[PDB]
């Protein structure tokens, strides 16, 4: 182990002195890696050739793929299958995997490949949500819609950070996917939101009922993405009171206010009885409600009401153009408090450290021209 | 992360020259795939017409080579320790940073406890201040302890 | 094979020995001819231990080249020629696996004949290391060059031995480097011994009273070294002397 | 020693092929469809919350007026009976999944065994081959006698 | 819009062309050499040179003029242009990767419109011939669209019906002319189709031709006249599309 | 974007166009690149708002390079909107850093971008579906079809559109064009993202595909071993040749030298290496640096068509076995 | 296409007068649900597809060795007879002796 | 199955982080003490998944298991499912034994 | 000899590749397989 | 196989947000050694 | 890759003259139509044979 050679191997085993050399370096690495010998240089660990050791950098037959690799892609690319490939190329993959296969079998399973082309081509954004507080940082978050009755929705998004020359890159942009919930909203209520780091669709549904005379309920349903990519049941709530209050017409939807708030961990909702320009919504009532995340539902009092509305209706939709919200701020996003450290290291001879302290508070004042930052650590 | 983002970029446009440069697909001719010398000519000037270099898998000189993966883990794996440190790598195998890099030491086979055995006996000689392998062994014969 | 007959060389202005012998295309400043070397190389002590290698400037001038590959404390290096003259000096022990260089110039006198370059490392104990090569010189018109090339491919050619079975053929022959019927009657005697007697062509060539090489090739020992010095016997290298 | 050697390469004719069959061990056509049940199971969840929406959603009144109501009273006990039907349906899916796999590896077990009967074949023919050779020495030194 | 482009047809008319459109402009006049031959004694691969001359003047002034060239290998190398006829010499000492050219030392385009042998000594022994003189300055008084239209034709052209002056770049013009009235009346229209044909051509001021493209405009005329087609149920239960 | 002239724009190529006055006064980036030898050609959408924020001028647009970097007054286009949506420039604008600048009034659609938001779908309708679908016919040896479905994406003997050759080989716009699909393809080890950045690797991979073909159909024909399906093979074999063209010609000495493991290690070899590299983007002991490598792939075709070639000179079978009895 | 039909059919109201509504308010969810189980149907069947196609690939595979293995029979037999009227050709010479 | 690729491990994973997560979140709604006093036996507990029409669970704690002012790990059963069609108002609903 | 203890070896290694299967009989496929088939025609009674 | 041992444990330790951490266990009540029973040898189970 | 008839070929393969001049002719075929032999008429390609 120390000279990283053997004595103890037989005669009749023979090597190479470049392969010599090679053998001895991974093990002289391994058991610097492992610990096994004191006082390695964890700088020097830490680097990526290192983090990447377990894989590609351990091996030569797997370096020499990984530098190849990016030298000749065209060595490892197979047409059978790719990595993030959609879902219509997982369909035709399918569909001409028997052994049959001729022009007939080809030209249907072509076909089929581009009916679902056109579907997902044709899709109509009808809104978004943008996932930050800033317009250039963050993603958009975009709801579609397929061109039948009683329809499917589809939603994708845009990375903002990935805009780099007045132009998104084609890497900013996601793939389509479905939204596999029913959802019939009306007149397009609807919006995407960001919630507890967490993709939500909001909206308004229409319920005609009579008193005779007919009138109509209004309810708004919530409904989330799960972790397998599944979602899950919508959530209603009895929004019909703060519908009514609004002035709106009979051919109407309330605006819908809708985006994630960090401060008081809350999604924040409005209606509002649409106006032809912003200037117009600044002395609005609002009517608003806290979704929390165990779907507890509270009023918003006329207070919260205001405010929310003075720091958000330069963002809302008017009878003429639609808005993309973004995330809820007065002024400054800040941590309420910092458990993660960035950072750290031992003192000296390594008999003592500053170690999982922490920042359980922080405060902050926010006057015009005037930031001060309150820190309890 | 912009000096991570430069390596990434640095290698992108070393590689972009380096492909688009190779034989093989100028001689296929018909895949128009354009070398610009503009940027070819710029590269082999401050690499010494290495762009044109391309050789054979097999040769100690490829970048791909063992030799090339010899380099980048001794260059690497000799940080790991402090230099004054009794597990650093040129204590322990001094003839690592000696060893050059030739075809020879490649292709030739040898038996690995012959070099087992001359790692040794060099560090023998050399901490009893002998003049040669055979003092060594004579040396040996009465070393009773 | 053309490496075999020509050495090598590169569009990059670079020559290299193919086994040992090297060829250059001299151009000679303000005449505009050509004169051609070609250097051919044996190691008579210690091939081992380092790599020597001489390039014509032309003029009598040359590059002499040098790599050790081991190491021993030298206070100082020496390289002699006939270990007479010293042409290259300098303090210091060399290191392993550095190439080092000096301008030389040799004498018409003892290029024209083969001579030995001979390198010392001394210890400031007053002993030394010692390794050697033989060199020999020869210079030709490139017509004269261009036609003995031929009849050497050629010959090879119609025959299959090895350009360095045909030159031991030749040297052996005659003093000049030319093919004559001597030759062929050695190069059918090289053949018929092979075919008659199962041998490879070197064995052959001692049958035709040919002495044997010092030369190395390809990754193999010379004759000499394969014969005398495959293992060394309590390390000790074997070597020719008086 | 003809004989021999074409026994010798029925020998190899059927090393080679249960050779690539066992290295090839599962197609991309057998991949897929592995791929396939797999993702048929994935769709519980999915069932689940599309029964409990429309179970909820048929609890609600339907007609309004001077007469109303109209709810499904049953709307949940049934979309939990075919929760329960699928699920049944799912395990079937995996379960063939998982059979459908150990088929095939039990497959490659059996050409592993062929692949060893064919090896065993090539050595023992080998081996025959040089018993023969001796054979045939003694016969030429039976001539010579 | 009629567009016209000088990047040239793959072969030695690309390499050519894009050597007038990085060392000229759109005024200048150029010995493009058609026939580009592999010499037979000379060259030691398939490879060749593609020239092209550049004269003086002709809106960009040179000292002399330039021989322009496009050449594959990479290694530097000394590119010499020798032509027998004239006895004369252009280089380019150690060569650019690509387009590069020597200096002419003198503009007498008598020595160029002749066999130019052009070689680095290394390879690429070009024997290069056919050289003709080619004006790439193009007035829009030669860009012409021609109209066929039944029994009618009517030509436009650029110098009068073109809005905006045309771009002087040499790599690509593009010319938009104003609403041209086509008389449609002439039309003739069979099984009640016609179509108007508008053939995009144009010429260089040396009488050059700059080639065409042809649009082709179909138009249906409608027949108020014809009785509509109808369906009907006979009582016998017989249906038919009348 | 007039042609690069060191005097007049400064050492480094550097460049960007910038629109203001739309939407807002503030200057935005509307395009960025490097000033070459030759001029370039920029199609550009500007963008136009209800109410220019100027009247004499509705758009901005100007260049800046590393010499003269700053906007100034009345550099660059300035487009004026009439009322009949027929948009000019304003003569007071300074245009001298342009070669030329031209409205394309006729214009009120735009070629499908292979680079944008719906690039992935774009690409697998014309690249990777046809490749896919080739890909499974060559393994289950319908090699008419296998042909037909790589045509789609590559013909070396071109197309024919009403009975006349078009000018190109490739059949995928975003190949012929040399359209970028990615930002940076080295954040993962995926062959598929180096190839989106630089498409050059998806014309090889097609090419590759070629060969594939070629040499599959010429051991089928090649198997059936009677004396014509053999020269059908040797057919077959040719054309594989024919696109592999030469075999290139490697030197008999490199210009490396043996270098000592420690030099060879120095981190300050590779230092000077990337500092060059920096220079050689920025337009501003490596001859011990390791060379680039032959795609061996490649080496392995030439072989084949080699060995196959060789097999069939020398009445061979495909195991390189006599055809002919002792 | 069929199911989605069937549930923005089923989301009208359907009953008028003095009472009226009657809509099926489950519609859609129900609608995606058929369509989710009928998927799972098909990937069934297309895994079968597949699988028996395989099934079929890999039989043929296995009568290849098959053949094979007659082919070699067949050499060996050949062999065999040729060194059967060598041995002939010697009892010959044997009852010429 | 054997085919076992990194993402098929991954979206293993996500069905089971899928299924955690509804447990994890159950709310607590009711609860029943099987004995006379506090201090002995074990206590049942209902609980609901946060869906329309969501499932009820339940699971129990034994007392018995409690030491030292803390329950052991095994004073706690896993989550159960109610496999019924269960709807009260306003969370009427108790757990009897 | 040498030839058959070259079947001898051939016969070891189909013995000991039988045995091996015949001892491990049923994997954990194989009962994860039979176990779901089991389990879903247990929901008869909840159906119910 | 490995990955997914090494987020229980890594001889060599975990790098996080860049930095090595002082840990081997990246589970956190083996690197606490926290109990998780009341007794175990109420049953046979190797688990409990 | 010229007179379409190989000289590399053993004396030990065999064929008629009209199978030679067939061969020889689609040889020719290919490389015009592939390109390799450049300045090919752009006629002639483009025609239903």
């Amino acid at each position: 182990q120390y000279l990283l050679i053997d004595n103890q191997v037989s005669a009749a085993i023979k090597t190479t002195r470049i392969a010599e050399a090679i053998a001895s370096i991974q093990l002289y690495v391994n058991r610097a890696l492992e610990n096994v010998e004191e006082n390695a240089n964890s700088g020097v660990i830490s680097r990526q050739f290192f983090i990447d050791w377990d894989k590609y950098n351990k091996r030569y037959s797997t370096w020499a793929g990984v530098s190849q690799l990016v030298y000749y892609p065209e060595n490892y690319i197979d047409p059978t299958m790719r990595i993030g490939q959609t879902k219509m190329m997982d369909a035709l993959l399918q569909s001409v995997s028997q052994s049959q296969l001729n022009a007939d079998t080809v030209e249907d399973a072509f076909m089929s490949y581009l009916t679902s082309f056109e579907q997902v081509a044709n899709l109509k954004v009808i809104s978004a949500y943008h996932d930050n507080i800033n317009n250039d940082q963050g993603l958009t978050y975009f709801i579609g819609l397929s061109e039948t009755d009683a329809g499917e929705y589809y939603w994708r998004s845009v990375d903002h950070s990935k805009f780099n020359d007045g132009k998104f890159a084609a890497n900013a942009w996601s793939e389509w996917h479905k939204i596999d919930c029913p959802i019939n909203p009306y007149k397009s209520t609807i919006r995407p939101v960001i919630y507890k780091s967490r993709l939500y669709l909001l909206w308004l549904e229409q319920k005609e009922i009579t008193k005779t005379e007919t009138d109509y309920r209004y309810e708004l349903k919530l409904a989330h993405i799960r972790y397998d990519g599944t979602w899950n049941t919508p959530i209603t709530f009895d929004v019909n009171k703060k519908i009514s209050e609004l002035k709106l017409e009979k051919n109407r939807a309330p605006g819908l206010y809708c985006a994630g708030y960090q401060g008081e961990d809350t999604l924040l909702v409005m209606f509002y009885n649409q106006q032809d320009t912003l200037d117009s919504y600044k002395n609005a009532s609002m009517q608003g409600l806290y979704i929390f995340a165990d779907m507890a539902s509270k009023d918003m009092t006329p207070e919260q009401s205001n405010v929310y509305r003075d720091n958000s209706y330069q963002q809302f939709d008017t009878n003429n153009v639609r808005r993309v919200n973004n995330r809820y701020a007065e002024d400054y996003e800040i941590p309420s408090s910092v458990s993660s450290r960035k950072d750290y290291g031992w003192g000296d001879y390594y008999l003592s450290m500053v170690y999982n302290g922490d920042i359980p508070t922080i405060n902050y004042k926010a006057a015009s021209s005037d930031l001060k930052i309150y820190i309890s650590p | 992360h912009d000096a991570q983002q430069a390596q990434k970029d640095n290698r992108l446009y070393e590689a972009r020259i380096l492909k688009r440069a190779n034989p093989q697909l100028q001689n296929a001719v018909h895949l128009a795939i354009l070398a610009p010398n503009a940027e070819l000519i710029g590269y082999n000037n401050q690499f010494s017409g290495r762009a044109s270099q391309y050789v054979a898998p097999g040769t100690v000189s490829s970048m791909f080579s063992p030799a090339a993966y010899l380099t980048e883990l001794y260059r690497e794996a000799r940080n790991l320790h402090a230099s004054d440190s009794v597990y650093y790598l040129d204590t322990r195998r001094p003839d690592l940073k000696s060893m050059a890099l030739s075809q020879q030491n490649m292709d030739i086979e040898l038996s690995t406890l012959s070099l087992s055995n001359e790692l040794l006996l060099e560090s023998i000689k050399t901490e009893s201040k002998l003049e040669n392998y055979t003092k060594v062994m004579e040396m040996l014969s009465t070393f009773r302890p | 094979e053309l490496s075999q007959f020509i050495g090598k060389a590169s569009n990059f202005g670079q020559q290299e020995y193919s086994n040992n012998q090297l060829i250059t295309p001299v151009v000679n400043s303000s005449d505009g001819t050509v004169k051609v070397y070609r250097i051919t190389r044996e190691y008579t002590t210690n091939a081992y231990q380092m790599d020597v290698e001489l390039f014509p400037f032309g003029g009598e001038n040359y590059r002499l080249d040098y790599k050790f590959k081991n190491f021993y404390n030298a206070s100082y290096l020496s390289i002699k020629l006939n270990d007479k003259r010293e042409l290259v000096r300098t303090e210091g022990a060399p290191q392993v696996n550095i190439e080092y260089s000096a301008n030389i110039t040799l004498n018409t006198a003892d290029i024209s004949q083969p001579f030995e370059i001979g390198l010392t490392r001394v210890l400031p104990s007053g002993s030394w290391a010692y390794a050697a090569a033989k060199f020999t010189v020869e210079e030709y018109n490139q017509y004269s060059f261009l036609l003995k090339l031929n009849k050497a491919i050629r010959l090879s050619r119609a025959t299959e031995l090895s350009p360095t079975i045909l030159e031991g053929i030749v040297r052996s022959v005659n003093l000049q480097l030319d093919i004559n019927t001597d030759v062929l009657g050695k190069v059918f005697l090289t053949k018929y011994y092979m075919q008659r007697y199962a041998i490879h062509a070197e064995t052959a060539l001692i049958l035709c009273n040919a002495p044997i090489s010092q030369r190395s090739y390809d990754n193999q020992p010379s004759q000499f070294d394969r014969l005398f010095n495959t293992p060394l016997l309590n390390g000790q290298y074997f070597s020719t002397g008086d | 020693k003809t004989v021999l050697e074409k026994s010798k390469a029925g020998a190899q004719s059927r090393f080679d092929s249960y050779g690539k069959l066992y290295d090839e061990n599962i197609n991309a056509g057998e991949n897929q469809a592995m791929t396939l049940r797999a993702s048929a199971a994935g769709l519980t969840t999915a069932v689940q919350a599309s029964r409990l929406a429309g179970a909820a959603a048929d609890l609600v009144p339907n007609i309004f007026g001077f007469a109303g109501g109209g709810s499904r009273w049953g709307a949940i006990a049934e979309a939990t009976g075919y929760v329960m039907e699928f699920s049944a349906n799912v395990m079937n899916t995996e379960a063939d999944k998982i059979s459908q796999s150990e088929t095939y590896r039990r497959r490659r077990q059996e050409w592993e065994i062929q692949r060893n009967n064919a090896e065993a074949e090539l050595k023992q023919i080998d081996a025959q081959l040089k018993s023969l050779a001796v054979r045939r020495e003694a016969a030429v030194l039976q001539k010579t006698s | 819009k009629l567009r016209i482009i000088h990047n040239g047809y793959e072969g030695q008319k690309r390499n050519q062309c894009n050597l007038m459109n990085k060392y000229g402009k759109l005024g200048d006049k150029f010995i493009v050499y058609t026939s580009l031959g592999v010499n037979p004694n000379n060259s030691s691969n398939k490879l060749m040179f593609y020239p092209v001359y550049q004269y003086s003047g002709n809106t960009s002034g040179l000292n002399q003029g330039r021989l322009l060239f496009h050449r594959d290998t990479t290694y530097p190398s000394k590119v010499e242009a020798w032509i027998p006829g004239a006895k004369r010499s252009l280089t380019n000492q150690n060569a650019a990767i690509g387009d590069d050219y020597a200096t002419d030392s003198l503009n007498k385009p008598d020595d160029l419109k002749q066999y130019i042998f052009m070689t680095d000594s290394k390879g690429t022994a070009t024997d290069v011939s056919g050289p003709v003189e080619i004006n790439t300055a193009i007035s829009p008084a030669k860009v012409q669209i021609i109209v066929k239209a039944g029994g009618k034709e009517q030509t436009f052209t650029a110098d009068k019906d073109v809005s905006i002056q045309p771009s002087p770049s040499f790599d690509e013009m593009n010319y938009q002319f104003n609403a041209l009235e086509i008389d449609g009346s002439g039309l003739n229209f069979i099984n009640n189709s016609a179509s108007i044909d508008v053939t995009f051509t144009a010429f260089a001021e040396d009488g050059r031709k700059l080639g065409y493209e042809s649009f082709s405009i179909p138009v249906t005329l409608k027949v108020s006249t014809d009785n509509a087609l109808t369906l009907h149920h006979n009582e016998n239960g017989a249906q038919y599309m009348q | 974007i007039p042609p690069y002239n060191l005097s007049t724009h400064g050492d480094e190529r550097w460049f960007k166009l910038y629109i203001k006055h739309v939407v807002d006064n503030n200057s935005h980036i509307i395009y960025s690149g490097q000033l070459t030898d030759t001029n370039i050609n920029i199609t550009l959408f500007i963008p136009l708002d209800d109410v220019p924020l100027n009247q004499d001028y509705h758009a901005k647009v100007y260049m800046t390079f590393k010499k003269s970097p700053s906007d100034g007054t009345w550099w660059g286009p300035h487009f004026v909107r009439d009322d009949k949506g027929i948009v000019t420039i304003n003569p007071k604008s300074i245009l001298t850093h342009f070669e030329s600048v031209n409205v394309l009034n006729n214009i009120s659609s735009e070629p499908m971008d292979f680079s944008g938001a719906n690039s992935l779908y774009f690409w697998e309708l014309f690249y990777y579906t046809p490749m896919l679908v080739a890909q499974r016919l060559l393994h289950e040896q319908n090699f008419d079809e296998a042909n037909r479905w790589l045509k789609y994406v590559w013909s070396p003997s071109g197309y024919i559109v009403h009975g006349q050759i078009q000018n190109y080989q490739w059949n995928v716009r975003p190949l012929l064009e040399d359209t970028s699909w990615n930002s940076d393809p080295l954040d993962s080890v995926d062959p598929d993202a180096v190839a989106q950045h630089d498409p050059m690797h998806y014309k090889v991979s097609t090419f590759m595909r070629t060969l594939d073909l070629l040499i599959a159909r010429g051991d089928h024909a090649y198997r059936q071993l009677e004396r014509d399906t053999l020269n059908e093979a040797k057919m077959w074999y040719m054309q594989a040749l024919h696109l592999l063209g030469d075999k290139p010609y490697l030197p008999l000495s490199t210009t490396w030298s043996d270098p000592r493991l420690d030099r060879a290690a120095d981190i300050t070899t590779q230092n000077a290496h990337d500092s060059a590299i920096v220079a050689l983007r920025q337009n501003i002991t490596l001859t011990d640096l390791f060379l680039p490598q032959i795609n061996e792939v490649m080496m392995n075709y030439w072989q084949t068509l080699a060995q196959r070639v060789y097999n069939l000179r020398h009445n061979l079978s495909i195991d390189g076995q006599p055809l002919y009895l002792p």
